[PDB]
Order: C-alpha cells, then sequence, then structure tokens
C-alpha cells in the first residue's frame, strides 16, 4: 500500500506523512458526510462519462454552449443554413441539425473503429489535449496536438516514415513479429481525421481531402462546412462543447472496438 | 561523521564573526598607482614611511588621515567633453594623489618618501593648494550644470 | 470616427519608444550643484546631501519594447479581414 | 564477406516505370503491378526554362506528361529538373500517377 | 441541489428509528425532516454559487474564516455534524469497542477507563451545552482524545469555529486567555485568508439539539439522552474513524 513509510512512536505527534494518510484515510470516509450532490455539472466528467449518441437532447447540447456561434460581423455566408437566427450580436446554431449531423458523425466513427481502422483525432487549440489523449486512448486510436506538420499524408515518407510500426492481431494484441524495412517505410494512412478547429488546420483537411482520407469536423459559423465529409455544426472556440462532442464520438467509437471484440471473442 | 562539541562550538562562535578584509582597497589602490616597472614592495616602503612621518608629526593614525584628506580633496564631480559627470570612489583617489604627489615633488628633499610623508602632515592640519584646484572643479561643475 | 486600415503586409512600429529611466547619480549631482548655486559651493544647508552622493556614486560612478513582436503575433485574429 | 548489416546494392550486395511504381507504391500505396503493365505515358510536352540569377543563368528541363490505361482513367503529370531531362520526365510521370 | 444522504436499512429506521435512542417519530425528526430541511437551506443560500459544488465539509473548511457567510457555514456544519452524529447510532452497516480505541482513551485521559469518561461527557455536556448544541470525542495531532463542546452549529475541525465558550453569560478568566491566545494564534499566520491549520478530527459525535431528543425524552432529561446514544453506538463506524 505505502511501501518505505516509518511509522511514529506513539510517545511522539503525528509526522506529516502519517497526518497526510490520516487525512487521507478521512478524506475517503467521513469528507463526503452530509448531503449528496445532484444536478451539478463538473467539467472532467465531460471526458470520462460522455452520453451515448442516443441519449443526447437538444438542452444538453445547449448546455455545452455548442450553439454559441461567431460574431455576426465574421459570418461565412455558406453556414447560413445551420443557423436559427442571431442574438447578443452572434449567431445561434440550430441545435437540432447538430443533433442529427453529430448522430450522423458519431455513427461514422463507431463503423470505423469497428472496422479495425485508423482513427486520428486533432486539435491545435490551447487546453485540447485531455479530451484528445482520452478519446485516442478509449478508440484505440492516434492524436496530435502540439502542431500538425504539412505534408504529413501527402509527404508521409519524409515526415512519418522513421518511426516504429506495429502487427497486431483482431483482438488489438502485439504480435511483436520482426517487420520487414519496405513494411516499417510503408505510408500508414488514416481512416478517418476528425478536427476540433478546422479553421486553423487548413492544411489537415486539403491534405486529407488529396489523400481521400475522409474527415469530421466542428464547423462553427465562420468556417466552411464543405472542405469536412462530416460537418458538426457547433461552437469550437469553447472547450466544453468541444469536449463535449469529442466525449460523444469518442464512446462511439469505444461501443465500436466493443462489439469488435466481442465478435473476435465469439 | 557528526561533528564533536569543539567543532560545533567552533563553527557557531566563528559564524558569529565575519570574514577578515584581505587588503585595504584604498589603500593596495594608492599602492599600485605608486607601483612603476611591477616594483611593489618599492611603493609599499615609500608609502608606510610616509605614512610614519605624518604619524610622527600629528600622532593620529595615519591611514585615517589619508582618508580623510582623499575624501576632502577630490572633487565628487568632474566636467568632461561640456557636461558634468559623477566619479566613482576610485577616479577621486586617483585625481586626489596625483594632486598630492605633484605637492610632494615641489618640496626639497631628495626622498620621495619624505616629501609625500610631509605633504600628508600638511594636508591633515589643512593646508594644501589642491583645495584650490577641486574649487575651481567644483566652480566649473556648478557652471555648466544646466547641460547634464 | 472608427478607421478601418487595408489588408496590410505588416503592423510594425518603425522606432518603438522605451521610458529608460534616469540615473539616480545624474539626478543627485544635478540637485548638488543646484544646492551649491543657491546657498553656495560647501555651503552648510546642503551638505548632507553630499554625503548621500558620495555613497551613491561610491561603487560605481552610473550604478526592450516587445510591440512589434505582439503586433505582428496578434495582426491576422484582430486585423478582421474577410473570409476565404 | 564484410557485409554490413544490411546491404542494398541489387547486382553489389555480396527504368522510369520500375522506379515510379515502386515509390508511388512507398508514399501513397498504390499497386505497383497496375501501373507498369496498365497504365501508358507519352509525354506532352518538353523544353528548357532558364532563370536568371546574379551569378549566372541557370537551365532547368520541363516535362509534361500524360499516363492512363485506356479504359477511363488518365491524369496529368508535371516535372522539373536542372539536372536531366530524364529525370524531369521521372517526376512528370510520378506526378501524373498520383493525379489520375 | 444538496440531498439528503440514503441510509442503510431505511425501511427499518422509519418504522421503528434507532433502537434503544429514539423512537421511529423521533428519528423522523432527528434525521428526515431536519436534515431535509438543512439541505434545502443550504441549496437556497448556495445555488448560483461555487459553493454548490463542493460537500458540506468543504463547504465548512472553505467558509470558516469569512465571517458575512456564517449562515452558510452553520447549515454546512450542521449537515456535516448530523450526518456523523446519525452514522454513530445507526443500528448496522453486536460491535464492540476496539483495542486501539481503549487504549487511546485509557492513555489520553490521564489512565481512566472509558465508561468513567462516558459519565464525564455526560457531565461536560450537561453543565456547558446550555440549550442547542454538539457534543464530541476528537483527537489531535499528538493523537491525544479529548472531549470538545460546541454551542449551536459548530465544528471540531477548525478551533477559531469551534464555539466551545458562551460569551452570552460570563467567561472563566481562563476561558479568556484561551479565547486571546486562540486569536494570537489565528493573527500569527501569513496567509490573506488567515486561516490556520488544525489537524483535529471528530471520533464521536452527539446531538444534542431539541431535535434530537425534545420528543422522546422532554425539556429535561437530555443527560438519558447522551447516556442512551453513548451505551449503543455503531462501534465500527467510531473503530473505523480512528487512524493507525
Ligand atoms: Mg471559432
Amino acid at each position: 500500500p505505502y511501501p518505505n513509510l516509518i511509522p511514529s512512536a506513539n510517545d511522539k505527534p503525528y509526522s506529516s506523512q502519517e497526518l497526510f494518510l490520516r487525512q487521507l484515510n478521512h478524506s475517503m470516509r467521513t469528507a463526503k458526510l452530509g448531503a449528496t450532490i445532484s444536478k451539478v455539472y463538473y467539467p472532467h466528467k465531460d471526458i470520462f462519462y460522455p452520453p451515448l449518441p442516443e441519449n443526447i437532447t437538444v438542452e444538453s447540447l445547449m448546455s455545452a454552449g455548442v450553439h454559441l456561434g461567431q460574431s455576426t460581423s465574421l459570418w461565412r455566408s455558406s453556414t447560413q443554413s445551420y443557423i436559427y437566427g442571431e442574438y447578443k450580436g452572434i449567431h445561434i446554431i440550430d441545435l437540432n441539425q447538430t443533433l442529427s449531423y453529430l448522430k450522423r458523425a458519431a455513427k461514422v466513427v463507431e463503423g470505423v473503429s469497428e472496422s479495425g481502422g485508423i482513427i486520428l483525432f486533432l486539435g491545435t487549440r490551447q487546453g485540447q489535449k485531455r479530451g484528445l489523449e482520452e478519446a485516442a486512448k478509449k478508440t484505440h486510436g492516434y492524436y496530435v496536438s502540439t502542431r500538425w506538420i504539412p505534408g504529413t499524408l501527402t509527404n508521409s515518407t519524409e515526415i512519418s516514415g522513421i518511426w516504429e510500426k506495429q502487427e497486431i492481431d483482431s483482438n488489438d494484441n502485439p504480435t511483436e513479429r520482426a517487420l520487414s524495412p519496405n513494411e516499417t517505410s510503408k505510408q500508414v494512412k488514416p481512416d478517418l481525421l476528425v478536427v476540433l478547429n478546422p479553421t486553423e488546420n487548413r492544411n489537415a483537411l486539403l491534405e486529407a481531402i488529396k489523400s481521400r482520407v475522409p474527415t469530421i469536423a466542428i464547423i462553427d459559423t465562420d468556417s466552411e462546412p464543405s472542405l469536412v465529409t462530416y460537418p458538426i455544426p457547433g461552437n469550437d472556440d469553447s472547450l466544453r462543447s468541444v469536449n463535449f462532442l469529442l466525449g460523444v464520438l469518442a464512446r462511439a467509437g469505444q461501443r465500436g472496438l466493443q462489439n469488435r471484440l466481442a465478435r473476435n471473442n465469439e | 561523521i557528526k561533528p564533536t562539541a569543539e567543532q560545533l562550538a567552533q563553527w557557531e562562535a566563528l559564524k558569529s564573526v565575519p570574514i577578515p578584509p584581505r587588503k585595504n582597497a584604498t589603500l593596495d589602490h594608492i599602492t599600485n598607482m605608486i607601483m612603476r616597472h611591477g616594483k611593489k614592495e618599492k611603493a609599499q616602503t615609500i608609502l608606510s614611511r610616509a605614512l610614519y612621518l605624518v604619524y610622527c608629526q600629528t600622532r593620529q593614525d595615519p591611514i585615517q588621515a589619508l582618508e580623510k584628506s582623499l575624501d576632502e580633496l577630490a572633487p565628487l564631480m568632474m566636467t568632461k567633453t561640456v557636461i558634468p559627470v559623477p566619479l566613482n570612489k576610485r577616479q577621486r583617489n586617483r585625481i586626489a594623489w596625483n594632486w598630492i604627489v605633484q605637492s610632494a615633488n615641489q618640496r626639497v628633499s631628495s626622498d620621495f618618501a619624505v616629501r609625500l610623508g610631509e605633504e600628508l602632515t600638511a594636508i591633515a592640519k589643512g593646508t594644501s593648494s589642491a583645495f584650490e584646484k577641486r574649487d575651481q572643479i567644483h566652480k566649473t561643475a556648478i557652471a555648466h550644470r544646466a547641460y547634464i | 470616427p472608427v478607421y478601418r486600415l487595408p489588408p496590410l503586409p505588416r503592423l510594425k512600429v518603425k522606432k518603438p519608444i522605451i521610458r529608460q529611466e534616469a540615473n539616480k547619480c545624474l539626478v543627485l549631482m544635478s540637485n548638488l550643484l543646484q544646492c551649491w548655486s543657491s546657498y553656495g559651493h560647501m555651503s552648510p544647508k546642503c551638505a548632507g546631501l553630499v554625503t548621500e552622493l558620495k555613497s551613491c556614486t561610491s561603487e560605481s560612478a552610473l550604478g526592450k519594447s516587445n510591440i512589434n513582436y505582439h503586433a505582428a503575433r496578434l495582426y491576422d485574429r484582430i486585423n478582421g479581414k474577410p473570409h476565404d | 564477406n564484410i557485409l554490413p548489416p544490411g546491404v542494398s546494392l541489387p547486382n553489389d550486395g555480396g527504368s522510369k516505370s520500375a522506379d515510379v511504381a515502386a515509390g508511388l507504391h512507398k508514399q501513397t500505396g498504390v499497386d505497383p503491378d497496375y501501373i507498369t503493365r496498365k497504365l501508358t505515358m507519352k509525354p506532352l510536352v518538353m523544353k528548357r526554362v532558364s532563370n536568371q540569377t546574379g551569378k549566372g543563368k541557370i537551365a532547368s528541363f520541363y516535362a509534361l506528361v500524360v499516363v492512363g490505361d485506356k479504359n477511363g482513367m488518365v491524369g496529368l503529370g508535371e516535372g522539373k529538373s536542372r539536372e536531366e531531362m530524364s529525370k524531369a520526365i521521372f517526376k512528370a510521370h510520378w506526378d501524373a500517377v498520383r493525379n489520375l | 441541489i444538496h440531498v439528503v444522504p440514503k441510509l442503510p436499512n431505511s425501511k427499518a429506521l422509519l418504522q421503528n428509528g434507532v433502537p434503544n435512542i429514539l423512537s421511529s417519530s423521533g428519528f423522523k425528526t432527528v434525521w428526515f425532516d431536519y436534515q431535509r430541511y438543512l439541505c434545502d437551506k443550504l441549496t437556497l443560500a448556495t445555488a448560483g454559487q461555487s459553493l454548490e459544488s463542493y460537500y458540506p465539509f468543504h463547504i465548512l473548511l472553505k467558509t470558516a474564516g469569512n465571517p458575512l457567510q456564517s449562515n452558510i457555514f452553520n447549515l454546512a456544519s450542521s449537515i456535516h455534524n448530523n450526518h456523523l452524529f446519525v452514522e454513530n447510532i445507526l443500528p448496522s452497516a453486536k460491535t464492540e469497542p476496539s483495542r486501539l480505541f481503549l487504549s487511546k482513551i485509557k492513555d489520553s485521559f490521564n489512565g481512566s477507563d472509558w465508561e468513567v469518561v462516558k459519565e464525564e461527557m455526560i457531565y461536560r455536556a450537561e453543565n456547558e451545552v446550555l440549550g442547542q448544541g454538539w457534543l464530541f470525542l476528537v483527537e489531535n495531532n499528538e493523537k491525544k482524545l479529548f472531549i470538545l463542546t460546541s454551542n449551536n452549529n459548530g465544528t471540531p475541525y477548525y478551533f477559531p469555529r469551534n464555539q466551545s465558550f458562551d460569551l452570552n453569560s460570563a467567561i472563566s478568566i481562563d476561558e479568556f486567555a484561551t479565547l486571546k491566545q486562540m486569536k494570537e494564534l489565528i493573527g500569527k499566520s501569513t496567509k490573506l485568508n488567515g486561516k490556520v491549520q488544525d489537524w483535529t478530527m471528530p471520533i464521536i459525535c452527539v446531538n444534542l439539539w431539541d431535535h434530537a431528543y425534545l420528543h422522546d425524552y422532554g425539556v429535561g432529561n437530555r443527560s438519558k439522552y447522551v447516556k442512551n446514544v453513548l451505551d449503543n453506538l455503531n462501534w465500527s463506524v467510531v473503530n473505523n474513524r480512528i487512524f493507525s
């Protein structure tokens, strides 16, 4: 439990570490006494307990702030059909269209994960690393959050060719087989690319277009809907909305992975 | 190692004291100014002998008298090309020492130590022409203050 | 009224001006010189100020603008150019 | 023998179509056999283009080629090479295969 | 929304309440009615604020040092203390006092055995706690137990808010000295909030509020209620609360 700890003698008072363990024991048992908190938003849960696509309501999407679009002065008129209206100097996104597009994109992610494809979560804004990493880990996928190197797809040999690759079974179990140099030097291309900030990742979208990689993205009021295969109308500048949508997609991918493993284990 | 009683007592007693100075900065700087050709000991002998005459004719600490003299004679600021500029301790000491050395060289003794010691004795008694030089420098600084 | 500049190649100040603080030694010297100008040289009145100078310059006689960087960094965000 | 751990000399280890097919399969996953067997290339434009520079005039070779399997797939590729025209044709073939 | 915690064996407690201390009607007053009352008041007080996200114990630890939200603190304190009280009187999660707790009482109370200490706690509750209050057996950082009493809603954790001295009446000069040293301890800290460290924890809690005993034991005879509480405690919880 807590090795390399030297308890104190009964005559002497508690030590700092003994006090820490005493307070930990208190916290895990009695600190939570008196009431149970209900109907309160805790940000971390948005990453760790995302809802299923079918359980999402318009109220839940509005609570996450998905509806809040860009300023009316920065409007991209090609996004007219996704807009419910304008309010307080900003455009409001139609959350029913958002719900439909999000369910469709979640089905796409679930199908791709169930087929064993490679899913890449690209988001390069400040505090998006946590959700991206968790989505990649629970979908058995991959993620980028520092910077998208241009040419990562169209120039894969000169960018990603040096990093190591791995053969795996139907159950995602390492086989530890030795790969030939030609096999190691092939391009490994994502089967699905999801972008949280498509406005700042035009290079990735264009590379996916050139390389025929279907792509999902959160299309804000100032973003181009036609640059992506499966747009999701929603707010991309709020971390809560981005994490909510990303958690939904990641849970869909996890469900697909679980279905794949269940079928392989029967 | 566990320090024994004497070692810890020594450590406490000493840490309760400051470190001694290696050298008196002012006296060392004056000596180096007297120095030529790397003959430090000759300069030290000359300076100590002059200070010894200063004591023998004044019977007060001659190191203190020398510093009173350098502090009072030396100009605080000087006009340069025309704006005044402040002077730090070493520059003031150098100017004062040069003024002292001229008046010393004006004296009669064949030994430079005797001339320097008697000049320092006269300065310690408030008798020197270098006060006029200091006054002129300060007057010029006052005249040209506007160009700071 | 508000004036909107065109899409510009850059947003940069030709000569950024920095607020260097005048040295304490210089102003103390100026005050001493004014003291000796009014009361007189080696006057009893302001002699105390001399002591300060004697300390302030004892060790040494005298004892940065990032506007262009931030402007270049932020210009693409704030210029308000039309979409494309 | 003193061979390094991995040699890479295909004749001493102890054309355009083949290299194009191999590099394309390595970089994009295209099938080499289809490229080598089914595709046919005809150079359309072949010229020399020059650039002035303070030290001197620099010459380069431009090639524009069209590839196709004659069954509904056609692609255009352009290649530049300062060294030789053959390398320009190679790059044009590469690009044309990429633009099918 | 702070909600009343669910209790084990809730149906049995509704039917009869805690055996040998409270009847069903009394247990309704002490827990089902009073805890709901306190939780609803805390929710009304703290809704739309940060404090809705924190548990009552973390609320009172946060709010102990600020004068103007004492009401919230009071509610939080009660909402904590009441539950603590309930947990030491629940029929079960016969439980016996542990060897470690007996050793600590013997060592902490100058060799006195546990039962005379129970009688001493009865005496303390009868004497100092005039009206509403809380009684605790608490351990300090020195592994020493002692008996603490709080007037109205007070907390054992933070000694500035112990509320162990009733200033409505007089105070002994020793109590005034204790108050002055306590205030000096508070003032010494360099923190802007003025917080101080106190590692005291409650091992035993008894509810001297009128909600607990008035319906079952009358205006008087509170010491009878305290004796009944102490005799028939749930010793599993009490033993767990101590750290070894
Ligand atoms: Mg945006």
